[PDB]
């Protein structure tokens, strides 16, 4: 997951995918919507990336 | 900030503290006393090239 | 309103303040020799079945011992398996350690010290943890002491580091069935009187609250570990009277290795049993071939003088005419034991014996109390 | 003597056969040996009874040396004008001595015991309202004065700048100067509200120090050394929250003045507005009654013609009488001018806090005419060994001289002589090496040397930042800020910069290239940047001091001369003429022949407003 | 941040805390693996409770 920072003007969150890697856009306008988001889907993405990991070791 | 688990099967655990007995030994490597201090350099040749 | 740098100076040199020491010292080993005094021939169970239960615990990581606990307890549970082995023989004993809220048994009940002492010697590499379980422990032990026969006593010796224990169920039912299979508990602490281990002792011991022992110095864990080889004093209500089938066995001598019945290799020496002509590598152990104890004349002898102890010599009278001026079991000369400027013969060296009237040196007394144990002068009585 | 005959092997003994002092019957108990030659004092330190005996000794005697076992202490005039203002009387000393003793004590040592506590407290000095007042108990005490009658109960008013000379001249005399201040019963001076806070912890060290300063309920002018990093400034904050006074502080540098300001408004109880700075950026005084201000050693002394704002506060510290003056690092006290600093300022107590108490000139010796009698000495092994400093593993590299280098060293002058040995390539080589090594250990490394041209070779040869003096600040902040964090800089090259008062970040090895001649003071100030690292409390840690100097020339002369203080406090500099890893390490500098001689001729190459115009 | 979880100290929550177990019976099989459910957990009010 690329984030954009505070101090840049332009919102957007660029998703990337594994196996060509799809990658998609995603753009917003509010600042909090931002923040909320990318913890939310850091969140799930650790837990995935913790059950990929658990299942690729056993 | 972000929160992560480990799930693990108490065999690998083990291992692990093998791990930081591995970094205990750096500490170890890092509070040594150098070779010259700890015993008589004198009959030694002299440094050089 | 003060300061502490402004009071006066501590001046602590000026603080400092500058026979019948002898006297002194003496009437502290009197003290000592007091508590000798209760000499009884109590019977005591020879043949024992000890379990040491050692704490390998959390508490094990303290260093008010040196140079920490769990080292010192098991270097001195080494000294206590040979101390042990030496004046009991036909004793087993088995090791187990409480690590991680586990009871680990770590050497079987078997009459071979050399086994506990590598069991030990191995133990002792690995780093203590965890939180201790006494009742896992008590409950392993119980599983241990269940085939021991019933001429043997049984006995566990429980060394307890931590103050507080974790267990998985109910201690009491643990203790009462200890309590029914006439285990006798005996445990020694660490820190301070836990109060679990001082009403197991007591229910264990039928009601005697003195075989709960805490250390205070480095000397007293000594000699806490020395006073349990001794065989504990079996109560008047037990009635396990048995005779105990054993043959003694006869060394064999052979320049041709043979395959033993206990370990199968080639030891060239052995003792054949009488009973059924099948070889062994040490004694005492149980026969592997037909389940006979195989005991020699000295392991017998060894725990006789359990039976018939000595009684302690008695303090002859400083006025009473002394029958020798030098000793009799070593002829050293008493010397003038003049503590002060006017003792004279005060405290006399000399220990009257109880039959033989016989006159003994502190020397002579404290080797007759600790090595040898016959009084010489009973046995130079034409009787 | 007793009566003793003399052996034959009393022969080469010039006349210290003390063996006429018959030994006691109960001589085991007791730990001393009292020589009547000197009146040094033997003190076994593994016997009972000797931490009893080791107290009445700092008390009444100033230790010479103390080793593990045998410490030896020297009865001095000063150490029994301290012992008898504590309150210990001339019988107690005597009786004491006598019981703790195995030789008897000889009767020139008691005779100079009488001599030296009698006749003390006669002859004091007072100021009253900025005047100095020289006043005795007895009437013919003034009238016995007469040939340094410098006159302008019993008491005459002496000159502000001649007071030195009255000491001096007193201590010739049988008659010493007692110099305490009854701050408890000063009521001109007004008081100050200044308390130390109840968050700051003193360690005992520290307390037995200040017990030392104010045994009497007085304060005693003196001298008290601790380590660096010992907290000596908070020593300074305890003693003016004693006495509760206005305080005035005197240091070397500016950086200095701002860390005490710092130091004052952090441990006690002092607010900014009490407090002022004399510098050059900030004249402003505060205008309460009483206060503290802080300043430098040079703006007060300075000669030259000073502005109006500096003039008008000096005017106003001249014409306040202070209650308290804080000298740090009181070594640069017995200079030219700045022994005057005391005569400017009209102080009725005055600590000097230093951590070197050395000078090559005997002039250290007359800060007990200038401030005071040496009050406290730190020992440096019983700090070191309860965490309070660090453990230093000093130690001294040989470097042997190489062939071409030696011969044009011994065709030269002295002046490039000093330049030649410095930069010999096994010097080099050593100094990569061992900075190879401690940073491998991940250790944050000084190299100090003094000569400039080699300081910048070094760090060019082997990639390190370099600071001296024409640096400027903001680089050297920058330096030592990525000294302190970035990890890849863990060595910085200082000149004499470092071996001043300047902030450096926390190090734990230091190799010293050169040095200015056989300077102690810069070796101890070496040495103590060192002594304060943040890893004291890891188990087994040491830091270490390494003093580079070439084989077989003029620079182990100077470096024995340096080392000799340290020896002094029980450094032992174990020599290193083998360096394990000589030989395999990848890159050596000058290792090639024709490089070490191309650094050798490198080395020896260095040695009317409309005419305005026109005009 | 990283915390280790054992084997034996998921089977002592169990045991302690059969709340928790309820929930592993129900979404463990049925919906997401043990790992997530157990960060899922670890981030939650129940846990804090
Ligand atoms: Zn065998
Ligand atoms: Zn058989
Ligand atoms: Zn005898
Ligand atoms: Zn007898």
């Amino acid at each position: 997951l690329q984030a954009t920072p505070a101090s840049s003007e332009k919102m957007m969150l660029r998703l990337i995918g594994k196996v060509k890697p799809q990658r998609h856009m995603f753009s917003f306008n509010n600042r909090t919507v931002m923040d909320n988001i990318k913890m939310t889907l850091q969140q799930i993405i650790s837990r995935y990336k913790d059950a990929d990991i658990y299942e690729e070791k056993r | 900030a972000t929160l992560h688990i480990n799930i693990t099967t108490a065999s690998d655990e083990v291992a692990q503290r093998e791990l930081q007995e591995r970094q205990a030994e750096e500490k170890r490597k890092q509070n040594a006393v150098p070779e010259w201090h700890k015993q008589s350099t004198i009959g030694k040749t002299a440094l050089g090239r | 309103g003060g300061y502490a740098w402004e009071d006066e100076i501590k001046r602590s040199w000026d603080l400092v303040k500058v026979m019948a020491s002898l006297v002194a010292s003496i009437v502290e080993a009197r003290k000592k020799r007091t508590a000798k005094k209760n000499i009884t021939p109590y019977q005591r169970g020879i043949i024992r079945s000890l379990i040491l239960t050692l704490d390998c615990s959390e508490a094990m990581l303290e260093k008010d011992l040196r140079p920490n606990r769990h080292a010192m307890i098991i270097q001195y549970a080494i000294d206590f398996v040979h101390e042990f082995f030496d004046q009991n023989p036909i004793s087993q004993m088995g090791i187990i350690i409480m690590r991680n809220g586990l009871a680990q048994l770590v050497s079987q009940v078997s009459g071979n010290p050399q086994d506990h002492i590598d069991a030990l010697k191995s133990i002792r590499k690995q780093e203590p943890k965890g939180n201790p379980s006494l009742q896992n422990a008590l409950e392993m032990a119980r599983g241990l002491l269940l085939p021991v026969p019933a001429h043997c006593t049984r006995e566990v010796l429980i060394v307890f580091g931590s103050l507080s224990t974790t267990d998985p169920g109910d201690i009491h039912q643990t203790i009462d069935s200890l309590v029914s299979e006439k285990i006798r508990v005996k445990v020694l602490g660490l820190s301070a009187q836990v109060a679990i281990c001082k009403e197991l002792c007591k229910a264990t011991n039928y009601g005697d609250e003195s075989f709960y022992k805490i250390l205070l110095d480095e000397t007293h864990l000594k000699e806490l570990f020395n006073e349990a080889v001794t065989p504990l004093p079996v109560n008047k209500i037990n009635k396990g009277f048995t005779l105990v089938k054993m043959g003694f066995p006869t060394r064999i001598f052979e320049d041709t290795p043979t395959f033993c019945s206990c370990h199968s290799k080639l030891v060239y020496g052995g003792y054949f049993c009488p009973n059924c002509h099948s070889k062994v590598c040490s004694l005492p152990t149980v026969c592997p071939c037909c389940d006979l104890m195989l005991i020699l004349s000295t392991h017998l002898a060894r725990s006789y003088h359990h039976l018939m102890p000595l009684k302690t010599f008695a303090e002859v009278p400083t006025t009473e005419k002394f029958r020798s001026e030098d000793c009799f079991s070593c002829q050293s000369r008493f010397p003038i034991l003049k503590n002060h400027k006017n003792g004279k013969l005060l405290t006399s060296s000399r220990y009257r014996c109880e039959d033989c009237k016989q006159e003994f040196c502190v020397d002579c007394d404290v080797f007759i109390h600790e090595i040898l144990h016959n009084c010489p002068g009973c046995e130079s009585k034409p009787v | 003597p007793a009566d003793f005959v003399p052996d034959s092997v009393s022969g080469m003994f010039r006349s210290h056969d003390f063996s006429y002092l018959r030994l006691r019957p109960d001589h085991a108990s007791r730990p001393l040996w009292i020589s009547p030659s000197d009146g040094r004092i033997i003190l076994e330190s593994f016997s009972p009874l000797a931490e009893q005996a080791q107290d009445f000794l700092v008390t009444i005697a100033e230790p010479i040396s103390r080793p593990s076992h045998i410490h030896e202490y020297k009865i001095t005039a000063y150490s029994l004008y301290a012992a008898v203002s504590v309150g210990l009387e001339t019988d107690d000393i005597i009786s004491v001595l006598d019981r703790l003793s195995k030789v008897p004590v000889a009767e020139s040592i008691i005779n100079f015991i009488k001599g030296a506590t009698i006749s003390y407290g006669k002859v004091k000095l007072v100021i009253k309202h900025n005047r100095y007042f020289v006043e005795t108990t007895q009437a013919d005490i003034l009238q016995m004065l007469l040939n340094d009658s410098v006159i302008g109960v019993h008491s005459f008013e002496i000159a502000n700048e001649s007071v030195e000379v009255v000491k001096k001249r007193c201590q010739e005399i049988d008659y010493p100067v007692l110099e305490e201040y009854d701050f408890r019963n000063d009521h001109r001076n007004p008081d100050l509200d200044i308390d130390l806070k109840p968050s700051t912890q003193i360690r005992p060290y520290q307390e037995k120090s200040l017990s030392k300063m104010f045994g009497n309920g007085r304060a005693r002018s003196g001298i008290i050394v601790l380590p660096c990093g010992a907290g000596k400034t908070l020593v300074g904050i305890t003693a003016a929250c004693t006495i509760k006074k206005s305080v005035i502080v005197l240091c070397t540098s500016s950086v200095s003045v701002m860390q005490w300001r710092q130091q004052f408004l952090q441990w006690c109880t002092l607010q900014p507005e009490n407090c002022a700075v004399f510098t050059s950026d900030n004249k402003e005084m505060f205008q309460t009654e009483s206060g503290l201000v802080v300043s430098t050693y040079s703006m007060v002394a300075n000669t030259r013609n000073r502005s109006h704002d500096s003039q008008k506060v000096m005017d106003f510290l001249t014409g306040r009488e202070w209650g308290f003056i804080i000298l740090d690092e009181v070594h640069v006290v017995p200079a030219a001018m700045f022994r005057r600093v005391v005569s400017t300022i009209a102080a009725h107590a005055k600590l000097g806090l230093t951590a070197t108490l050395v000078r090559e000139d005997d002039k250290i010796g007359d800060l007990n005419f200038l401030i005071g009698p040496k009050l406290y000495e730190a020992n440096w092994m019983e700090l070191s060994q309860k965490g309070h400093i660090a453990n230093v593993q000093c130690a001294e590299v040989w470097c042997p001289m190489t062939a071409e280098f030696y011969q044009e060293y011994l065709r030269e002058t002295a002046r490039k002589r000093m330049l030649l040995y410095i930069m010999n390539p096994t010097k080099f080589q050593a100094c990569q090496f061992l900075i190879q090594y401690h940073e491998r250990r991940g250790d944050k490394i000084i190299v100090f040397s003094d000569n400039v041209y080699a300081l910048q070779e070094y760090a060019l040869k082997m990639g390190k930042p370099f600071i001296y003096g024409s640096t400027p600040q903001q680089e050297r902040m920058n330096i030592l800020q990525n000294f302190q964090y970035n990890d890849q800089i863990n060595t910085i090259f200082l000149s004499k910069v470092g071996d001043t008062s300047i902030d450096l970040p926390e190090a734990t090895c230091l190799i010293q290239i050169s040095s200015h001649y056989g300077s102690r003071r810069q070796e101890a100030q070496r040495l103590g940047r060192i002594l304060r690292a943040k890893r004291r409390n890891d188990e087994g840690f040491n830091a270490f001091f390494y003093s580079l100097v070439s084989k077989d020339t003029q620079e182990m002369y100077y470096s024995t001369k340096r080392q000799a203080f340290l020896v002094d406090q029980g450094y032992a500099f174990k020599v290193i003429t083998h360096l394990h890893g000589m030989e395999n390490i990848p890159n050596l500098a000058y290792a090639s022949p024709r490089e070490r001689r191309e650094l050798l001729q490198e080395v020896l190459l260095k040695n009317h407003p409309l005419i305005r115009k026109m005009y | 941040v990283n915390v280790n979880l054992s084997r034996e100290k998921i089977l002592n929550i169990f045991e302690n805390y059969p709340i928790v177990k309820k929930a592993y019976t129900d979404n463990v099989p049925k919906n997401f693996k043990e790992p997530e459910f157990w960060a899922r957990f670890f981030s939650s009010k129940l846990f804090r409770k």
